[PDB]
RNA sequence: CAGAGGUGAAAUUCUUAGACCGCACCAAGACGAACUACAGCGAAGGCAUUCUUCAAGGAUACCUUCCUCAAUCAAGAACCAAAGUGUGGAGAUCGAAGAUGAUUAGAAACCAUUGUAGUCCACACUGCAAACGAUGACACCCAUGAAUUGGGGAUAUCUUGAAUAUCCUCAGCACGUACGCGAAAGCUUUGAGGUUACAGUCUCAGGGGGGAGUACGUUCGCAAGAGUGAAACUUAAAGAAAUUGACGGAAUGGCACCACAAGACGUGGAGCGUGCGGUUUAAUUUGACCAACACGG
């Protein structure tokens, strides 16, 4: 409990997902540069 | 050897299924004995009531209160 | 067999206690280069103060005393005061909630060496007509009480010998003087010394230990049945 | 939805910022010392029958001399306080009842 | 093997009753603690791991201790009780009371009783996470 | 001297090369129990042993000084739990990663035994928290009772100045039961009141849900990342507070042989009667799947 219904997964893990996505995109572009 | 004990009060049915009775028993011993009038809490199975008599195989164990 | 090689000994408290031959102990027989007296020295025996001073009352039953074995005299174990302590149950029971628990550590060396640490504990109390929900002490009064206790204990104990210091602590005249002279600072429910520990001993003296015990009672352990 | 005006703890908004946690007596969970459920327990070492048997064999203990007790300040996390029934969920009207003394 | 005292004189030991929630120790020493007379535990009396902390194993251990210490010559016992203490539980395990009762009933005299579980005036961090043990 | 540990029960692990346990010590690193509170201090983050020391900060007291010097904010600046980063140090405890043992359908988890990085210190970074009172700062008015912390003012008790008593007062953290407000939960001199009868002052942010605090650019950062921050596109709701039901491996109080306990007979195993289903058949007419199946008499 302690919270209302989220739209999808737990927001902290969704934020962790987006973090890993940003790190991968940064690595990709540093590769192309 | 078995000591004889006299049930002096029924404290209530113990256990989850209600098949055990918790009773207070006084050890019926001869006067001048260490266990004379000594009382102890025992768990009993079977139909029992006040002033019934039990055969204690051991007199050192007391039943945990309920 | 394990106990067939064991011998019995008497532990002897110093002469300022009434029950001289408190406690009994066993040790291995001397065998080879391993001498019993050489492992016996340094053993520490704990005893209730009420057992040692039978003529004392109920407060003595809450204080434990430890003695260390200086020397072996036949089957007697000559001892010196090691430590003293309130029992855990009594100290735990002395605590209340809505009051200040003020502790003082005092370190004082007796007139013959023998540094000791005193560990004094005191409690505030409400006054007779007080209606307040607590009797917490102001920090200035706590520091003043601590300073006064330190001064009184150092002055009283640096002047005397180890045996007289032990007599002051066990007959708790020092604690009575402390509560009498410290109550004007703060009203005190209780001021007691919870533990005394000898922390530094002087070099071993034979004459001083023999003067600590006076008339040494005989040990019958060595004699035959 | 705010369940409690005190938010389950003794820390008003402008009293202090951080209260150092303690380990739950039962599970070890870290709990702010204000929030934890604190009980001071004075416990007999033996029940009445064991006490009688031991006092019969003791020159120290008897009617004149009481046997020692156990003293413990116990602080519980909320889950362990509820599970051990030292504290129970209460009806909304009864939640404001506070006891200041032991009863 | 006993001390050379008159008949019925009280020769004291100290019993260290260590009742955790996993086991029970009944340990008799002299009053300095250095020399051990006898040590019997619950696991010395039961076959199953789950039974060593129980009152019955503790009582059997206390009976053994009295049996051996009667031939040692010790007949009176000062008592030291402890829980695990330290940074773990201060509540004694189930077997302390039973061991002490069996000591008293089997014919030993009881002297001073004291509770000596180690209490920190401040401690190292206790096992488990900040979330505690999660069952 | 034969076990100890650990669990729901175990096993991993330790142990006659003496473990566990016992007494007194030694060393090292953390931490400062009980007292500890709807208590104190701090701008916030935070801060509990003692003593000695450095600078501060607030309140109170004042017929001291002074004379508008203020309030609040882009820009700029300083501080900031934990985790994390760098260089030295430390390394007891606990413990991300990992190892082993259990549990399980599987179990990379929860549980057990361990254990690296960490956890602690100095110096330098990072600048994010449910960094919360989810409530910006300054100022005014505002009902009642019991309290509490510090300082003052006036006039019963105890010790020998300290504390306590009664009353008042300024400042502080709060509690219970008035207006008034609010969608309500609730708030209430501690406003979320004094607002459609809408104006004391300054300032930050918001404008249906997602996409998304994502992309691109840029600044900062050793890095991790931080700050700033869209659109295409998609969607009719998302959301809030309360109400009544239903449900809960939540609590409490009761109850039942269509429940169990103590039991007695059976059934499930065989043969056979009967009903139901499958297969078959030209058709094997159909209904019914605890509350169908010797039921549709
Ligand atoms: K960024
Ligand atoms: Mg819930
Ligand atoms: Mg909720
Ligand atoms: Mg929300
Ligand atoms: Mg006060
Ligand atoms: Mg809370
Ligand atoms: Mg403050
Ligand atoms: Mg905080
Ligand atoms: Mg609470
Ligand atoms: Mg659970
Ligand atoms: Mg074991
Ligand atoms: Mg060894
Ligand atoms: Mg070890
Ligand atoms: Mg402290
Ligand atoms: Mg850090
Ligand atoms: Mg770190
Ligand atoms: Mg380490
Ligand atoms: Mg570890
Ligand atoms: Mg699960
Ligand atoms: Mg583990
Ligand atoms: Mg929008
Ligand atoms: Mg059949
Ligand atoms: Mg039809
Ligand atoms: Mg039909
Ligand atoms: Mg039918
Ligand atoms: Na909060």
């Amino acid at each position: 409990g302690t919270v209302s219904r989220p739209r999808g997964m737990r927001p902290k893990w969704h934020k962790k997902r987006i973090k890993r996505l940003k790190l991968r995109r940064r690595r990709m572009r540093q590769r192309s540069k | 050897q078995a000591q004889v004990g006299l049930i002096i009060k029924v404290l209530g049915r113990t256990g989850s299924r209600g098949n055990v009775t918790q009773v207070r028993v006084r050890l019926m011993a001869e006067a001048g004995s260490p266990d004379y009038n000594r009382t102890i809490v025992r768990n009993v199975k079977g139909p029992c009531k006040e002033n019934d008599m039990l055969s204690l195989m051991e007199t050192e164990r007391e039943a945990r209160r309920l | 067999e394990t106990m067939a090689r064991k011998e019995w000994y008497d532990v002897v408290a110093p002469a300022n206690f009434e029950k001289r031959q408190f406690a009994k102990t066993i040790c291995n027989k001397t065998q080879g280069t391993r001498i019993a007296a050489d492992v016996l020295r340094g053993r520490v025996f704990e005893a209730n103060l009420a057992d040692l001073n039978q003529s004392a009352g109920e407060e003595e039953a809450y204080r434990k005393v430890r003695f260390t074995v200086q020397e072996v005299q036949g089957r007697n174990l000559l001892t010196q005061f090691h430590s003293m302590e309130v029992t855990t149950d009594k100290m735990a029971s002395l605590l209340r909630k809505w009051c200040t628990t003020m502790e003082t550590t005092v370190e004082v060396k007796t007139a013959d060496g023998y540094t000791m640490r005193l560990f004094v504990v005191a409690f505030t109390k409400p006054q007779a007509n007080q209606q307040s929900r607590n009797c917490y002490a102001k920090q200035r009064l706590v520091k003043w009480l601590r300073m006064r206790i330190t001064k009184m204990i150092k002055r009283r104990l640096s002047k005397v010998q180890i045996k007289e210091a032990v007599s002051l602590l066990t007959r708790n005249v020092l604690s009575d003087a402390l509560v009498r002279r410290c109550n004007p600072i703060l009203p005190l429910r209780e001021l007691r010394i919870r533990k005394v520990r000898v922390v530094r001993t002087p070099k071993f003296d034979a004459q001083a230990l023999l003067s600590a015990h006076g008339t040494i009672p005989a040990s019958v352990e060595a004699d035959q049945r | 939805t705010t369940k409690r005006r005190n938010h389950g703890r003794s820390k008003p908004a402008h009293s202090r910022g951080r209260v150092k946690p303690i380990h739950c007596f039962n599970c070890g969970r870290l709990t702010p010392k204000d929030k934890a459920v604190g009980r001071f327990v004075v416990r007999r070492m033996l029940d009445a029958a064991s006490a009688r048997d031991v006092a019969e064999a003791s020159p120290v203990y008897g009617a004149n001399f009481p046997m020692p007790r156990l003293y413990m300040k116990q602080r519980f996390c909320i889950a362990c306080a509820i599970h051990s029934r030292t504290v129970r969920a209460r009806p909304v009207g009864n939640r404001k009842i506070r006891y200041t003394k032991k009863v | 093997y006993g001390p050379n005292v008159k008949k019925g004189d009280l020769v004291y030991g100290v019993v260290h009753i260590f009742a955790s929630f996993n086991d029970t120790f009944v340990h008799v020493t002299d009053m300095s603690g250095r020399e051990t007379y006898v040590k019997v535990t619950g696991g010395m009396k039961v076959k199953a791991d789950r039974d060593e902390s129980s009152p019955y194993a503790a009582m059997m251990a206390a009976q053994d201790v009295v049996a051996r210490c009667k031939e040692c010559g010790i007949n009176a016992l000062h008592v030291k009780m402890r829980a695990v203490g330290g940074v773990r539980t201060k509540s004694p395990g189930p077997g302390a009371q039973a061991a002490l009762r069996a000591l008293a009933r089997a014919g030993m005299k009881i002297g001073r009783i004291e509770d000596v579980t180690p209490i920190p005036t401040d401690s190292t961090r206790r096992k488990g996470s900040r979330r505690g043990r999660r069952l």
